[PDB]
RNA sequence: AAAAUG
RNA sequence: GCGGGGUGGAGCAGCCUGGUAGCUCGUCGGGCUCAUAACCCGAAGGUCGUCGGUUCAAAUCCGGCCCCCGCAACCA
RNA sequence: CGCAAGGUUAAAACUCAAAUGAAUUGACGGGGGCCCGCACAAGCGGUGGAGCAUGUGGUUUAAUUCGAAGCAACGCGAAGAACCUUACCUGGCCUUGACAUGCUGAGAACUUUCCAGAGAUGGAUUGGUGCCUUCGGGAACUCAGACACAGGUGCUGCAUGGCUGUCGUCAGCUCGUGUCGUGAGAUGUUGGGUUAAGUCCCGUAACGAGCGCAACCCUUGUCCUUAGUUACCAGCACCUCGGGUGGGCACUCUAAGGAGACUGCCGGUGACAAACCGGAGGAAGGUGGGGAUGACGUCAAGUCAUCAUGGCCCUUACGGCCAGGGCUACACACGUGCUACAAUGGUCGGUACAAAGGGUUGCCAAGCCGCGAGGUGGAGCUAAUCCCAUAAAACCGAUCGUAGUCCGGAUCGCAGUCUGCAACUCGACUGCGUGAAGUCGGAAUCGCUAGUAAUCGUGAAUCAGAAUGUCACGGUGAAUACGUU
């Protein structure tokens, strides 16, 4: 807007795990106002992660998130005569939402049985970085690096 | 832009309904139709008499009509056989027994309907509008009347291009609701068509 | 909303109101299951020979002031727009503009 | 960045 | 007689390396605009001059027929 | 005169009623400076691709009745076209007429249950002549005859009133006196701040005022009192374990009257002003949320078809009555929606919680009969009591395993149900079966800042029947805003 008066309502409604990042992932994965469906999907994926990896799924989710969080991104700018793209570093808050959005978007289109094992596969892949989300993050990064002549 | 009806938006707050009674689905339409017909008939017959407000009160199986006018002798003439013939006329519009009360109003030149009708009837006699409107505003302002606005629209004079004129005096706050703006409209059927008259009168601020 | 339209719909009103029971009798005969075709066919013929302009489906209620067919509120007897005039003038009892 | 006419 | 060439309504890729018909202008329809022009986006439109032959298979290669050119050479 | 280019001196016919200078108000600029708005940006979800509904353009027709046309027309007048509506076409039938007033004459309307015709209409048609009389006659009714007429959804919204859209819910628009200018005009209304605001402060040839902003109004969120029926049930009891009963005024709830929030207090800043940034208390804090309220005027904006109205127009018809047909046609194009293209789902079984409203020419329960749409039946309710009427999405368990499919439902065939005199043109639902396009959609384009977007259901109006439209009510419930190029 033009005022900068908009507030920031805080939502932290983790039922049993008591995690903040999990709550925002819930809000991201929720569709058409179906909270219960999101709860069941995310918890099934989490339980699959647990039954697969001996490590506790909390830290696996955290390290998958921290391996998909970008640092800089390319943004278009209207110079008045040319189509230019400038690299800008991410705001510390925005990278979490970017990672969540990328993860859910890439998980939505696997083609396997259900989003339980879809999100399970994505979390395992991004835990060390063999998922498509990490590849596209690296592609965005290499855009930003190849457009470093502007930088500023 | 279009202005809301000043009397409509003040109904319930400071204005009062002219037809006050109670009914149900069986005879709500019947009672309402009877009231409109009786008001139309009264105005059409005693248009010569300066009648302003007609109130209808309907207790059980009866109707009590109170008429506001500035010339009571016209209806109360030589002990008011006019009243009885009027009752006989009214008895058929609504089958219930009728009851007529004639109410006198002080200061007829502070009443919106009377002022509008006077202006219209002056216009019908080919009196140019500016003098009539100025004298109406003068008379109203000379006694109380903390505000008055008069508007006349149509084919003023005889020119074949309609236009609008209006004069105001005092203050006439329409957006406020504590005020009691008396408002009236009337028409004049001259040889060139219809000329419309609107009058707003602001009397005071209703406190309490 | 011609004069003729109002007169000729008053005609429908009058004809429908004037019989007002024979239709009920014949429909009771027809609707009753145990009536026999002998007592059903004569009722059919009675319904057929009776004038067509005496039915509820043949009536279109209009404004009692002008006769506008569309925009009718059967709570009142008024059309779409004379309701507004009457309400603003204050003739309609108990009616105010609502916000809630 | 482009942009002639009524 | 010499050389080149025949491919949507018009003009050119696809030919060399046989297996994979595209492009520009037109027609139609829709976009952008207060409206037109200019622009932008879709759809239709050629199974590849013709026939045989080679090949498992020919718009891609070998002959005949028909036509078009650059030619010389025709000048009523 | 000049080498040439050309320079210098210098007319006329003809043609127009102007050409021109300086300044003023507005508008505009691919001039500039500040500021605002889902205007961008940051996000979510769509339209444009499919089928269907609905309106419009075009074409066709005897007619597809008129009006609305950039935003500000196109689920619009129409909150209900099978007959009517209805205004159009075909055909048939009326001329003081379907209606009102003036004149004359004869008589009750009613009910006569009949015939000719698609029908208006016509003809027989049991029965009573009626009410009050200065008892002479009159009223009102039915019909007949003559004119003055009655009639028109006929034309003109560029002759009008009234009503409405739009800029725009943007903060602007003016006047009195004074002053400056020969004047049109200008000051007030400019400046520095601040605000959502011409809101406020101080300055200041201006001093004041009005219409606007804000406030007064409705609703919601906290609490107190009043009051407990058809409403409620903490405590006692009865108990056939149902507020079912005695009973209670506890609570909720219903609806009237009232308190509360006013920058009130604290810290910081600020011209120690207005005001700004945090904090306590507080249910709510900075016009708490939403609605009604639309200034001077603009578009010769819309409407003569709601109504009224100055003209002009027809009188055997451009006025009336009736039966059928059309407005629902169809090589195409456009706007607005619904259902989908599935596994954050399709079915199967049992299971949980809302708000709002309508009902005596009405709602219409129980039992019973039918696969069903539905049928008999009649209780109760003039409604906090009875009915409409069981909310759905949600949760759990079984199944389907991504296949044009246990997806999707158009189209189509056969037989039904309901209202209506009558469902062929041309209604809605029901049973069986067939089962299409559709793999998330180019250019382009739309809505939305918090109980919001998205998604699921419920009610009302119009109405014999006919909602994917309109208006209204709740359940679940997001992401995003660095900022103004
Ligand atoms: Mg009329
Ligand atoms: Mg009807
Ligand atoms: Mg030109
Ligand atoms: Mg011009
Ligand atoms: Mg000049
Ligand atoms: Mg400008
Ligand atoms: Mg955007
Ligand atoms: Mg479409
Ligand atoms: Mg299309
Ligand atoms: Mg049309
Ligand atoms: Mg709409
Ligand atoms: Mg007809
Ligand atoms: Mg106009
Ligand atoms: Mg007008
Ligand atoms: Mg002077
Ligand atoms: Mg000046
Ligand atoms: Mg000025
Ligand atoms: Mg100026
Ligand atoms: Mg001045
Ligand atoms: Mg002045
Ligand atoms: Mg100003
Ligand atoms: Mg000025
Ligand atoms: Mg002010
Ligand atoms: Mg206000
Ligand atoms: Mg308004
Ligand atoms: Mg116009
Ligand atoms: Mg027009
Ligand atoms: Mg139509
Ligand atoms: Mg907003």
């Amino acid at each position: 807007p033009r005022r900068r008066v908009a507030a920031k309502r805080e939502v932290l409604a983790d039922p049993k795990y008591g995690s903040q990042i999990l709550a925002k992932f819930m809000n991201h994965v929720m569709e058409s106002g179906k909270k219960a469906v999101a709860e069941r999907i995310v918890y099934g994926a989490l339980d699959k992660v647990k039954e697969r990896g001996k490590a506790d799924p909390l830290e696996t989710f955290e390290k998958a998130l921290d391996a998909i969080a970008p640092l800089v991104e390319v943004k278009s700018r209207r110079v008045g005569g040319a189509t230019y793209q400038v690299p800008v570093e991410v705001r510390p808050s925005r990278r979490n939402a970017l990672a969540m959005r990328w993860l859910v978007d890439f998980a939505r289109k696997r083609g396997e049985k259900s989003m339980a094992l879809r999100l399970a596969g994505e979390l395992l892949d991004a835990a060390e970085g063999k998922g498509a989300a990490v590849k596209k993050r690296e592609d965005v990064h290499r855009m930003a690096e190849a457009n470093k002549a502007f930088s500023h | 832009g279009q202005k809301v009806h000043p009397n409509g938006i003040r109904l319930g707050i400071v204005k009062e309904h002219t037809s006050v009674w109670y009914a149900d689905r069986k005879n709500y339409a019947d009672y309402l139709f009877a009231d409109l017909k009786v008001r139309e008939y009264l105005q059409d017959k005693l248009k010569s008499a300066s009648v302003s407000r007609i109130d209808i009160h309907r207790p059980a199986q009866t109707a009590r009509i109170t008429i506001h006018t500035a010339r009571p002798g016209i209806v109360i003439g030589k002990k008011g056989e006019d009243v009885e013939k009027l009752r006989q006329d009214l008895t058929k519009q609504m089958g219930v027994p009728v009851h007529i009360n004639i109410e006198e109003i002080r200061k007829p030149e502070l009443d919106a309907m009377l002022v509008a009708q006077s202006v219209a009837q002056q216009l019908e006699r080919r009196v140019m509008f500016r003098r009539a409107m100025k004298r109406a505003v003068q008379n109203a302002m000379r006694i109380g009347a903390k505000g008055i606005k008069i508007q006349v629209s149509g084919r003023l004079g005889g020119a074949e291009i309609a236009r609008t004129e209006w004069y105001r005096e005092g203050r006439v706050p329409l957006h406020t609701l504590r005020a009691d703006i008396d408002y009236a409209t009337y028409e004049a059927h001259t040889t060139y068509g219809v000329i419309g008259v609107k009058v707003w009168i602001f009397k005071g601020e209703v406190i309490g | 909303a011609k004069e003729s339209m109002k007169n000729r719909e008053l005609k429908r009103q009058l004809t429908v109101a004037k019989y007002a029971k024979k239709r009920a009798e014949l429909k009771a005969i027809i609707a009753n299951p145990n009536s026999s075709a002998e007592e059903r066919w004569n009722a059919q013929v009675a319904l057929q020979k009776q004038p067509r302009d005496a039915s509820a489906s043949r009536l279109r209620n209009r404004c009692r002031l002008t006769g506008r067919p569309h925009g009718f509120y059967r709570k009142f007897g008024l059309s779409r727009n004379k309701l507004r005039e009457a309400a603003m003038r204050g003739d309609v009892p108990g009616l105010v503009k609502a916000s809630w």
